[PDB]
């Protein structure tokens, strides 16, 4: 392999104000987006979980 | 700043990591007692994917963009060591169950140990090769370090290659064991303690052996210099402290408690 | 983000009874919620 | 050196791991599974398990591990 | 048992009780005394203009302040240790009596000579006979012989107990799987009540234990009568 | 510490509806429940 | 913007913010939890009709006061807001994971709160001992759920704890020792030590409990060759540390509140405070079966447990005399705050008084599992960290805010306070000595007295909340701002000003060598 | 066998630049504690900012637990106002 | 013989090896006598002393699991 660390170096320094999570491109937007969607939809079924398992 | 300490952009993987956390304890529960393992494993994926772009970003943060400063470096030495400390702790308790159990053994085991009915492993069979194949890993690790302070990217290739290769052979060798004992963690406070202080060990294992493929894929692309590794660090000490656990477990509930 | 007294909070202090209604509703919450889990579990 | 402790991995770890390997290839072969006897303080159930029908551990190995009721 | 409005210990049953009264009061002399000291010297601080703001040396002080405590400590913990090893000493009972804990009430076994055993309930509230205690009486007593060194050994056939006398000093706590022993004498007949001293689940504060401490020759019969 | 004179004084009127309101929040939804408990 | 903020911080003074407001929440919930408590005893006689929901109430009380009150205000919110100004610090070390320790508490409390609603809850006693904890006598979800939120508020704490240590030790100024920082740094470092090392036990035995509930372990159960006893010892080898982990931050805050309001520039004997603190963080280690003295265990480890206990008292005893020398020739302010940080000096006194009397195993056998116990604690826990939490609040209320409280209600507020308390506690002595269980929901009819007596205290203190929100209403009502304030010179916190900027130190101070 | 980066060849940043600083004895970040003058009005201790105030912690006496913080300003030498050592400011 | 005396062996407040102990050495008496058909009363004294401190339903449990042979002790 080749060492092409100085070029995700420029990509990451670059003075576009992303956060670092979101700095990689499009790609970080959809795994943020998958992450969080599953996140807070599985928090609401965990509550409706909650609902169902709280009654006889 | 003229500080060289490290302001870190918002996260929300804080957030996404506490919510794993309770997806993965709801779902626990939900497999325990409503017979399902929906949520479970939604909690395991999220838990996956946090811990996947949190460290992305340290990486992000440390090899691409420099915040890692010798003040922060010297900051992350502490927070390893101090979270071994934590995971020692966290098998103390279970050698003290160990102890406790073994020390005094009750008249439901027949008041002696191994309990009645309890056919131990033989400790110089496969829990030997095991010990063998950590402390075999421990040597290979520290040919690794060598290597990568040396400015050497062959060896210290090879010698991490073989340190997860034995790190591999350590994890198939004990799930073979755990097929083969004739004795379950139903088989009294015996198989409790040796399933559940093996099983967390065996864990520790799979998480070291991830770490140390994380550092072999990173060394791959170049990311550590010759002074500076910190990730490979953190691996090296954490897959030291697996393998002195192992050796406490070996000594412990394999040979004087069989 | 704003800086300095009244901004440096998850809550808005612009209208002094708007807060004391989210004040009421957040620690009235707390202190009700027991209350209500004895009347769950006594009505089961 | 790496020199020192490549020497170690070939030279005494890696030796060590084979020699050990030899002496478990030699000791295989299944051993003979003793009488059961439905001992109250083994094949513990206070609990169905969470999966399969309840009873069976989770590497249950029929050969080796019997159920509270003995061998399958 | 208790009366109402009371400030201090049941009054004691055994000689050992007795001596937890003494080391009692020497302990909370030592208590008050401590107390007072600490209020009376905030209260000293803080009532003058007079003020002193500069840098304090602090060694010469803290000699006073580790040594007195250390001293008075020791004062404590000798005759607490004598008290300790006295319970502890070899006594030589003439009677073993088990105490067996469940969900809610206690079997007692006399299993020295015979097969005497028996259930000990609380009596309903609805049920109390005129002059009878809410909570405390029991349809079966645990009837033993005044004057006489007692072994009692303490289990539990599910969850957790705890079986208590005040009067006598008594707390043992009764485990599943465990044979917990301590000795009980009483210097005097009568009536001596205690209540279940670990969680236990809904109806903990509804298990007591009342002792009969009456002549061996009543509590031969008795035990004849209870076969 | 020193401070300015309040940017929105509280006059006493308005205290005693903050503090009315207040204890209302903690009051009244407790004392709904414990009135109720037999009915429960 | 909001959520980047408020969801997404990494900001040690914005966290703070989120565990002072998540700690006053939870003081709410365990307020009326306590409530429920003293209204079931206030008259002989049974007013829930259900003491499974009684037991409920009781152990759901502790868990709530205990990890989402105070730790989270003593340690989160005292702890992020300050140790990072005290040192001259730009934040915390690890920033993003201290975001996640806060995040952790809310499911964590969500889990707790679970419990209590389904089946019919966990009426265990926060100490959740086996075979009543277990899958027979608690079965269903209602252990496990608690078990999780345990896990749930340790991982919050132990990666909590790595960042206090961390940062403690590795971003003070180059020329700072650890002896030229604060007591409450000390205090704060000494309790992330304790932390560290308790709660992994606390996790063992916690996951021991949960496997013998659902894995047909038997670590607990006799059946198996299992031990009730071992749990007790991993619980109580955490539980120990835990009462000086509760404790420590406020020792830390008192020291400040005293030395500030007695017109000091620093408070009496600096490295004996240093030193009493570490005194009493490793004896909380070696003392635990003191929990444990009617179990059966042999003479000798009782007499072991007893003397130990009370070595404690020594380095206790530094600290008592230190503050009130620290007052000794003060230019005393009569500051709220100061007479809080008062109440606390003495109310902590007596109720480490009765912990030296419970450390005698003898008396001990009498007094445990009675109302003396909780005597004991609701005096040295309950009024000490309470008091010290008000004295820390209404001190650094103006920092955090930049706003006043009025002084006068906060004098009322005190007033009412130290009256509830001390009418509500006290009695409970008189109720243990005559032989009072606790744990029970109701009572012989002897002990009537203090019980009333006792449930009428509880109200007072309920006023004393009530006024509490309105006080903090009336601060945020009015918004007067503040302008200075004194002794800036020996109280770092303060010098940016009030509130400080997001960030402070980005140009760290200048300590010469 | 060589193919590892130095940092001298990688190092980035911050960290980069606190690398090339101190190889110039030069330490714009703050790593190192300044070494004191005698702190007189003609020899003050020389405070470096990149602003017009920085705040001063003053350990007067080697070993003192007390630490004395105060703002120091652009202009004229301040003084501990616990000891009287002399301050300025270098913008 | 009024009740089981003190026993150096088992000085402590934890007597269940002592009740554990007695049952054994009884069962073991009484087999090592019926096998010869010698007399079960030189077992007298290990009867008295486990009878005094065993829970019946220890006694009841022990007994039921050596006659199915699930006793896991050595007699
Ligand atoms: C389990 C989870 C545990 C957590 C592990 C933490 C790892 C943190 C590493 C990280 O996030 O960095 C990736 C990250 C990806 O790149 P980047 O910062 O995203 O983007 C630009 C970079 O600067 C890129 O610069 P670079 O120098 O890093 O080059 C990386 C990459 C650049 O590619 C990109 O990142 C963008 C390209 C566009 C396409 C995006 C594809 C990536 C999708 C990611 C999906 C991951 C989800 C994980 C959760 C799964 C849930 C079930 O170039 C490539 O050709 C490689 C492809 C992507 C690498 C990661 C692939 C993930 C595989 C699954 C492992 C997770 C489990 O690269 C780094 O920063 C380091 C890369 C090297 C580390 C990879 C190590 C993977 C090891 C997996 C362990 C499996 C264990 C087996 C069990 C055996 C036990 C006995
Ligand atoms: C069992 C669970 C455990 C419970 C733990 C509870 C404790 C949690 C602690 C954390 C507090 C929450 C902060 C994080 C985010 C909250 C989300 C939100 O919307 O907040 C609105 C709310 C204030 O709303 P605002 O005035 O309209 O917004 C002003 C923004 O600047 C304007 O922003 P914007 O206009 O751009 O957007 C704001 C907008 C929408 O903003 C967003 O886009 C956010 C959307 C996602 C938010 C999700 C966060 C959930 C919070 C975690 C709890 C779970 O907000 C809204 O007005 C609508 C959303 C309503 C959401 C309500 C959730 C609030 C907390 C719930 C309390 C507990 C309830 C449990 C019920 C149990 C009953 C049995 O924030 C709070 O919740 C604060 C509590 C209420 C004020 C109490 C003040 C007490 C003072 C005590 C003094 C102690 C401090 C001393 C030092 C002070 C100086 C430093
Ligand atoms: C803000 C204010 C809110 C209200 C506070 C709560 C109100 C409680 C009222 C208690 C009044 C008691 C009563 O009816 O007195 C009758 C009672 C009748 O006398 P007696 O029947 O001859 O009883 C003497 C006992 O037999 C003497 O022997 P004993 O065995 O009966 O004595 C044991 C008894 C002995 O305790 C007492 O005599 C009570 C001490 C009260 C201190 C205030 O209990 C204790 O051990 C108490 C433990 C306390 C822990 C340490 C407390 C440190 C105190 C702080 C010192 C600062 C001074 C100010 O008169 C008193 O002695 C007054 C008490
Ligand atoms: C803030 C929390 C906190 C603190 C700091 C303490 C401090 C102490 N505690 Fe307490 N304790 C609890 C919280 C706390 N405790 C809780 C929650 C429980 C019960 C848990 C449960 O069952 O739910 C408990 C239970 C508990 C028990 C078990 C009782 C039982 O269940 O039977 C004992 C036994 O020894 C004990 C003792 C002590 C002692 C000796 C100290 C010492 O550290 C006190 C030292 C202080 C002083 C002594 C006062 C100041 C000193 C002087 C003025 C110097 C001079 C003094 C002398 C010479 C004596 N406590
Ligand atoms: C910190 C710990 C803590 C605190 C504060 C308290 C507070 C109170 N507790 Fe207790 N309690 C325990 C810990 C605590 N408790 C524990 C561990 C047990 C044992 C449980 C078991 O047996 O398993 C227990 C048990 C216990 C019992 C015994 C139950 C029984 O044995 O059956 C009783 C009986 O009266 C009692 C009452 C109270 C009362 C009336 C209050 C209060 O009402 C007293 C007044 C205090 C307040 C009202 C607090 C206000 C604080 C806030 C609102 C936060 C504000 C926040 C900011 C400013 C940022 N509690
Ligand atoms: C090669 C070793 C690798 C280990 C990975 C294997 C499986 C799952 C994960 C293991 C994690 C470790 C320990 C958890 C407890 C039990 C598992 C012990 C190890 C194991 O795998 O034990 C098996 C039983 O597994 C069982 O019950 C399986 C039960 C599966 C459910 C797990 C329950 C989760 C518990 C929650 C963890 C709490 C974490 C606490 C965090 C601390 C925060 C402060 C043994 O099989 P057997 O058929 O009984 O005997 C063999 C007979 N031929
Ligand atoms: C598949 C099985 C599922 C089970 C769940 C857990 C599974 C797997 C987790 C595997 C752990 C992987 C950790 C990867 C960390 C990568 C980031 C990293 O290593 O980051 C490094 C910093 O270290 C750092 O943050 C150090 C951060 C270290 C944290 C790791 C600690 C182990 C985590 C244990 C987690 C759970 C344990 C629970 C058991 C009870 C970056 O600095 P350098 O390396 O100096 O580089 C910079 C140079 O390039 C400059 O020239
Ligand atoms: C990204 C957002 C987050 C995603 C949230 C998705 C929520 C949807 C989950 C579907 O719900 C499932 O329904 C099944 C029934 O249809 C259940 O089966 C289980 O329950 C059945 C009920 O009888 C039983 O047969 C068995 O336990 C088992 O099959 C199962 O438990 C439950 O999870
Ligand atoms: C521990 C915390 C609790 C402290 C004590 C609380 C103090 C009481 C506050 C007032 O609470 C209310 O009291 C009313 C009665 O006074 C109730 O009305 C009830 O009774 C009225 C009079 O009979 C009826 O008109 C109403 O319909 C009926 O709901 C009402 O529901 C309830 O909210
Ligand atoms: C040819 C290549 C060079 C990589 C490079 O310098 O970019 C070499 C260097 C070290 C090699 C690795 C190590 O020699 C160890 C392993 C040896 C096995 O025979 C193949 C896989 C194995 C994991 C190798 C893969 C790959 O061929 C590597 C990475
Ligand atoms: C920074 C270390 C200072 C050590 C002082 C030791 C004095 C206290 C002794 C008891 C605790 C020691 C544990 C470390
Ligand atoms: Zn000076």
């Amino acid at each position: 392999f080749e060492n092409r660390v100085a070029e995700k170096q420029k990509l990451f320094q670059e003075d576009n104000g992303l956060p670092v999570h979101l700095k990689g491109g499009a790609t970080d937007n959809i795994l943020y987006r998958v992450t969080m969607t599953l996140c807070l939809g599985g928090t609401l079924y965990s509550l409706y979980c909650l609902g169902w398992a709280s009654f006889p | 700043q003229t500080h060289a300490y490290h302001m870190v952009n918002p996260s929300p993987w804080p957030l996404t990591g506490a919510l794993s956390a309770l997806l993965m304890t709801s779902g626990l529960t939900m497999w325990f007692h409503f017979n399902s393992m929906t949520l479970l494993m939604i909690g395991l994926t999220t838990n996956m994917l946090t811990m996947y772009q949190w460290w992305r970003d340290v990486i992000r943060e440390s090899t691409f963009q420099g915040h890692h400063t010798p003040a922060v470096q010297k900051g992350l030495r502490y927070g390893m060591i101090l979270f071994i400390i934590s995971e020692v702790l966290f098998f103390t308790g279970f050698f003290w169950a160990f102890y406790h159990s073994s020390l005094a053994p009750t008249p439901e085991l027949g008041g002696c140990w191994p309990p009645t009915g309890i056919h131990p492993l033989n400790p110089l069979e496969v829990p030997l090769l095991n010990t063998s194949v950590l402390l075999a890993s421990g040597v290979s690790i520290t040919w690794a370090h060598h290597s990568l302070m040396e400015g050497d990217r062959k060896h210290m290739l090879q010698a991490l290659f073989i340190t997860i290769t034995l790190g591999v052979y350590f994890t198939l060798l004990q799930a073979s064991e755990y097929y083969e004992a004739p004795f379950t963690i139903s088989d009294g406070v015996y198989g409790s303690t040796f399933f559940v202080a093996t099983g967390f060990h065996g864990l520790h294992v799979i998480i070291g052996s991830t770490f140390l493929i994380v550092c072999f894929f990173r060394q791959l692309k170049f990311h550590f210099t010759s002074n500076h590794h910190f990730g490979f660090e953190a691996a090296a000490w954490y897959w030291h402290f697996v393998d002195v656990v192992w050796l406490f477990l070996y000594v412990s509930i394999y040979w004087w408690g069989s | 983000y704003e800086e300095g007294p009244g901004k440096n909070i998850p809550f808005s202090v612009e209208n002094k009874w708007r807060l004391l209604a989210m004040m009421t509703l957040f620690f009235g919450s707390g202190f009700a919620a027991p209350f209500f889990i004895v009347r769950h579990q006594l009505l089961k | 050196g790496a020199r020192t402790w490549r020497f170690l991995t070939f030279g005494l770890a890696l030796p060590s791991v084979a020699l050990c390997t030899l002496n478990s290839w030699l000791h295989s072969g299944h051993r003979e599974r003793p009488a059961f006897i439905p001992y109250h303080h083994l094949r513990i159930r206070t609990k169905p398990f969470s999966w399969g029908d309840g009873n069976h551990t989770f590497f249950h190995n029929p050969r080796v591990n019997p159920l509270p009721t003995g061998y399958e | 048992m208790a009366y109402p409005m009371q400030l201090g210990f049941q009054d004691a049953t055994s000689p050992i009780m007795e001596e937890l009264l003494h080391f009692h009061d020497h302990t909370l002399m030592i208590v008050f005394l401590i107390s007072s000291l600490v209020l009376y010297i905030i209260s000293l601080m803080l009532t003058t203009k007079l003020t002193h703001t500069s840098t304090m040396d602090a060694q010469e002080v803290e000699t006073i302040w580790t040594i007195l405590p250390a001293i008075i400590l020791i004062l404590i913990a000798l005759p607490s240790l004598r008290i300790l090893y006295m319970m502890d000493e070899i006594n030589n009972p003439s009677l073993t009596v088990k105490t067996m804990g469940h969900q809610w009430y206690w079997s007692y076994e006399y299993t020295d000579y015979e097969d005497l055993s028996f259930d000990s309930y609380m009596i309903p509230t609805s049920e109390l006979k005129p002059g009878e205690l809410r909570l405390l009486e029991v349809d079966n007593r645990v009837v033993l012989p005044m004057e006489m060194t007692i072994r009692m050994l303490v289990s539990s056939e599910d969850v957790l107990h705890s079986w208590a006398v005040p009067s006598l000093g008594l707390k043992t706590d009764a485990i599943p799987g465990r044979l917990n022993q301590t000795t009980l004498m009483s210097s005097r007949p009568g009536l001596y009540y205690g209540q279940c001293s670990e969680i236990c689940g809904s109806n903990h504060s509804f298990m007591p234990i009342v002792l009969e401490l009456v002549p061996l020759k009543y509590f031969e019969k008795w035990s004849a009568s209870m076969l | 510490i020193t401070a300015k004179p309040a940017k929105t004084p509280t006059s006493p009127k308005e205290q005693a509806i903050g503090l009315s309101v207040t204890f209302l929040s903690f009051l009244l939804p407790a004392g709904w429940v414990l009135y109720h408990l037999d009915n429960y | 913007m909001f959520i980047n903020r408020w969801l997404f911080s990494t900001n040690h003074k914005d966290i703070g913010t989120l565990y002072l407001l998540f700690g006053a929440w939870a003081g709410m919930v365990g307020t009326a939890l306590s409530l429920l408590i003293r209204a079931e005893l206030g008259q002989p006689g049974t007013l829930l009709g259900d003491d499974q929901i009684y037991n409920v109430v009781v152990t759901a009380h502790a868990f709530v006061m205990i990890f989402f009150m105070v730790m989270p205000i003593m340690i989160g919110g005292f702890g992020n807001w300050l140790v990072p100004l005290m040192i001259g610090a730009p934040d915390m070390a690890f920033p993003r994971m201290n975001n996640m320790s806060f995040w952790l508490l809310p499911p964590s409390f969500l889990l707790l709160l679970a419990s209590s609603m389904v089946e019919a809850g966990a009426g265990t006693g926060w100490t959740v001992y086996p075979p009543l904890a277990g899958n027979l006598a608690h079965a269903g979800a209602s252990v496990d759920l608690t078990i999780f939120s345990l896990h749930l508020a340790g991982v919050s704490s132990i990666l909590g704890a790595i960042n206090f240590i961390t940062t403690i030790i590795n971003m003070k100024p180059p020329a700072m020792s650890q002896y030229q920082t604060p007591l409450f740094v000390w205090s704060v470092m000494i309790t992330a030590v304790l932390l560290l090392l308790s709660l992994p036990v606390l996790a063992a035995g916690i996951t021991m409990l949960l496997t013998d509930r659902n894995l047909n372990t038997t670590f607990f159960d006799p059946a198996g060759g299992g031990d009730p006893i071992l749990y007790q010892h991993l619980f109580w080898f955490f539980g120990h540390p835990e009462v000086y982990i509760l404790i420590l931050p406020g020792f830390g805050m008192i020291s400040h509140i005293v030395t500030y309001y007695s017109g000091k520039k620093e408070p009496f004997g600096y490295m004996g405070m240093v030193w009493a603190m570490m005194s009493i963080g490793f004896l909380g280690f070696i003392v635990w079966a003191h929990h444990m003295f009617t179990v059966g265990m042999d003479v000798d480890t009782r007499a072991y447990f007893t003397s130990a206990t009370m070595i404690i008292a020594i380095p206790t005893g530094v600290k008592v005399f230190s503050w009130l020398a620290t007052l000794h020739g003060g230019n005393i302010k009569w500051s709220p705050a100061m007479m809080w940080a008062l109440g606390f000096i003495f109310l902590f006194t007596v109720g480490g008084l009765t912990g030296i009397v419970l450390a005698n195993s003898s008396l001990d056998i009498v007094l445990h599992d009675t109302y003396y116990v909780v005597a004991h604690f609701h005096y040295v826990l309950s009024m000490g960290a309470v008091f010290a939490i008000m004295g820390g609040f209404v001190h650094w209320f103006p920092l955090f805010s930049g706003y006043t409280l009025n002084d006068t209600w906060a004098k009322i507020h005190f007033a009412i306070m130290f009256v509830g308390v001390n009418m509500t506690f006290f009695p409970q002595h008189f109720l243990g000595l005559s032989g009072m269980p606790r744990r029970y929901s109701d009572y012989p009819d002897a002990y009537t007295m203090w019980n009333t007596i006792s449930s009428m205290g509880s109200f007072i203190s309920l006023t004393a909340v009530m006024l509490m929100v309105f006080i903090i209403w009336e601060a945020f009502a009015s918004k007067r701002e503040v302008l200075t304030v004194d002794l800036t010179t020996t109280n770092l916190e303060w010098l940016n000003g009030c509130p400080p900027p997001y960030h402070t130190f980005e140009e760290p101070t200048y300590v010469n060598l | 066998g060589g193919g590892v980066p130095t940092d001298e060849e990688q190092a980035t940043g911050l960290e980069r630049e606190v690398m090339l600083a101190a190889r110039k004895g030069q330490d714009p970040y703050n790593i190192l504690a300044p070494k004191a003058t005698s702190g007189t009005k003609e020899d003050p201790n020389l405070v470096p900012s990149i602003t017009n105030k920085r705040i001063v912690g003053c350990i007067c006496e080697e070993d003192n637990s007390t630490v004395i913080w105060f703002w120091l300003h652009k202009g004229e030498a301040q003084r501990c106002p616990s000891c009287g050592t002399h301050y300025k400011l270098v913008p | 013989y009024q009740t089981a005396p003190f026993d150096s062996r088992f000085p402590n407040q934890n007597q269940t090896r002592n009740c554990w102990q007695n049952y054994l050495d009884f069962h073991r008496c009484e087999k090592a006598m019926t096998a010869k058909g010698g007399d079960v009363s030189v077992c007298e004294w290990y009867r008295r002393v486990y009878k005094s401190l065993c829970p019946i339903s220890w006694v009841s449990t022990w007994d039921d699991r050596r006659a199915e042979g699930t006793f896991p002790g050595k007699i």
